[PDB]
């Protein structure tokens, strides 16, 4: 009647780009 | 005389040898005992079977002088656990065995794994197997009582079941991505793999 | 001669020419453990983290939503980049009790084939053992 | 007679340190504390252990029924300047009482819930059977002996009572300061 | 004296030997401990009898340097 | 020659040039265990305590409020400064049954990268072991 | 039904600057 | 010293020999 709790699932509301600027490792 | 046996044996002295202070050799290439290594657990941990754990350092680890990064962040630590849990226990003993630096440095630290605040062993959610331990007895008793009721309405097996399944050790579940510490149990020396050089100014 | 071969191999690994970069990455969840940059070169996916950030644990998410381990290597001058050895539509980032989802919005199922046995198209891996 | 009382810490000296790790006695483990104060010599003139020195110890064996304190042995202290001495001394409370003590979990439910539940279901079944018109001892015998667990919070004050003489003659020396 | 038996045996030191860092030889021809190999199970597994399992790697496994496909 | 190198390394460690200091720190709680000064240089955080004060225990507070251990070194002429090896928005100070919260009010997520492997930008850590 | 007590949480009312004066280690 | 019997025996290392590809 009791099961192992799952890890937190992230909310899918605040979806935004990861890259605000081009990385310099890309040489750009 | 050798009399007064009880009083004479409670008066036997306890003589503890003194200690002399020493000094650490190179504190820039050294990580001493009691240093806390903060790493993030990669594998999900279930203590049914003996197994191996893995974590990655979340932060750089400096020397005792606090001037040289001896273990880089993202270093991979490998450990293992065994033996399972006993009734009333909620934490498993994990031994971390080896750490690999991203640049190829390897050191065998055989240290105890702890929680985020240094409490001994890893702990998570505990499954005590209540039903697997008591359901046989409960079911046997209830069917016995139901049969007795039906027999009356015409107008010990439960102890045996409980004796066999009462001793089932609990199982620990720890989620992946949980923060853990490694408390360094011995002195770690990095003199053979690193050296320092001054940078030419400007 | 072998030093010459080793120098050639290192030069070929470093030159890193003819590489396309995918920067279409979104994220939702706990932004405090978020990378400052994420991209992939068609073979590996790179997440870059700031100096003051803890390095989290990164997980591979399949179509049904199940997480699984993926091998990682830590690269970069200051060990600030986690490189995972796969290109995937969705990633999961976990640190403690905080989670963040990363979405590849330009996922290419085809990718580029690995005909050489190395991470670079300029080095063969050749069978020394013979036998 | 003691040799040099400026480079000496004798038995029975109290070292006041603050507990860093949170202590839970389920598994054997290692503790850590930091000295909150400078420790002087027996003459009281030279600081032999600086404040902020790190002490490493360990405990093992768990608790027995009726016990509320765990034995902790402190093994080594490291000075911020690099001095190391192996003191193998008993850890105590803030007022010198032996062992570390905190909040005790006696596992009442894990020890008696099986028996209570078995008895109550037996009685309920008997009542239902009557309304038509030992397993409890076995359960208790197996789970009655569960040792208690001690919880001690992080940041708690503790003492180390020095069990042996500590000699600092090889690592320090004194020199007079030129006046003005 | 050899008295104080209980207290004297709880004060026996635990001295753990230190460790020295080494270095891995060739990180392009190496797969180290703790590497995760992701494979797909071929056989159906039923634990009635002891038996042998079989799986196939679903992905390439690189070296610790991450530059050579070793498996 | 090695004495010359060691002298150069010590001079580079001491010179401590091009360092920015953050002094925006607030505190709430039990002020009797409070430091007299707190600041950070972008890599380490320094809490300075008075001569008559006991040195407390300092803990790392994450976003959810969970405390965790952080390594510390004791620096200063009179061992009156605790240097923690991290820069964090919130800190917890505990001594006995008294607690004090420290808040970094100018937290920089980016920080400054550690490209050299040492606490100073003037010393490389170089791989001696080769292998 | 009984759990380990938590350490005291500091009150968030008397929030004041730590630095009344510039430290001398900053050379200021 | 040989004390700390339980903790010292849980800290005994497990050293597994490496393998070479053929």
């Amino acid at each position: 009647c009791a099961s192992a709790p799952k890890p937190k699932q992230p909310s899918d509301f605040n979806r935004e780009p990861v890259n605000k600027t081009v990385p310099v490792e890309i040489q750009r | 005389g050798g009399g007064g046996g009880e009083l004479a044996e409670k008066l036997q002295p306890m003589r503890l040898s003194g200690s002399s202070a020493g000094r650490l050799g190179n504190r820039d290439m050294l990580i001493t005992q009691g240093t806390q290594l903060d790493c993030v657990l990669e594998t999900r941990l279930v203590t049914t079977q003996p197994g191996m754990t893995t974590c990655h350092l979340t932060r750089d680890v400096y020397s005792t002088s606090g001037r040289v990064v001896l273990l880089d962040r993202g270093s991979k630590v490998v450990g293992f656990y065994q033996g399972g849990l006993r009734q009333g226990q909620a934490r498993i003993f994990v031994q971390w065995s080896r750490i690999e630096t991203p640049s190829g440095v390897v050191i065998n630290l055989d240290s105890p794994g702890t929680g985020p605040l240094g409490e001994a062993g890893l702990g998570g959610w505990i499954d005590r197997h209540f039903w697997e331990r008591f359901g046989g007895a409960i079911m046997i008793s209830l069917i016995g009582d139901l049969g007795d009721w039906a027999s009356r309405q015409g107008s010990s097996a439960a102890a045996e079941a409980l004796r066999n399944s009462i001793n089932i050790p609990p199982t620990l579940y720890k989620n992946q991505g949980e923060r853990v510490n490694i408390l360094v149990a011995r002195d770690l020396d990095f003199s053979d793999v690193y050296s320092l050089e001054s940078i030419p100014t400007k | 001669r072998e030093a010459n071969a080793r120098a050639a191999v290192e030069a070929a690994f470093e030159q890193r020419v003819g590489a396309y970069y995918n920067l279409k990455y979104m994220m939702s969840g706990d932004k405090d453990i978020a990378p400052v940059n994420a991209w992939d070169d068609g073979r590996f996916t790179y997440f870059k983290f700031s100096a003051n950030a803890d390095l989290p644990s990164i997980y591979f998410v399949d179509a049904e939503g199940n997480e699984s381990l993926v091998p990682r290597t830590t690269v970069g001058s200051s060990n600030n980049i986690i490189a995972v050895h796969k290109v995937n539509p969705k990633w999961m980032i976990r640190l403690g009790n905080r989670a963040l989802a990363i979405f590849n919005e330009a996922y290419d199922p085809n990718g580029v084939p690995n005909d050489t046995g190395t991470a670079s198209p300029a080095v063969r891996r050749v069978n020394k053992g013979g036998n």
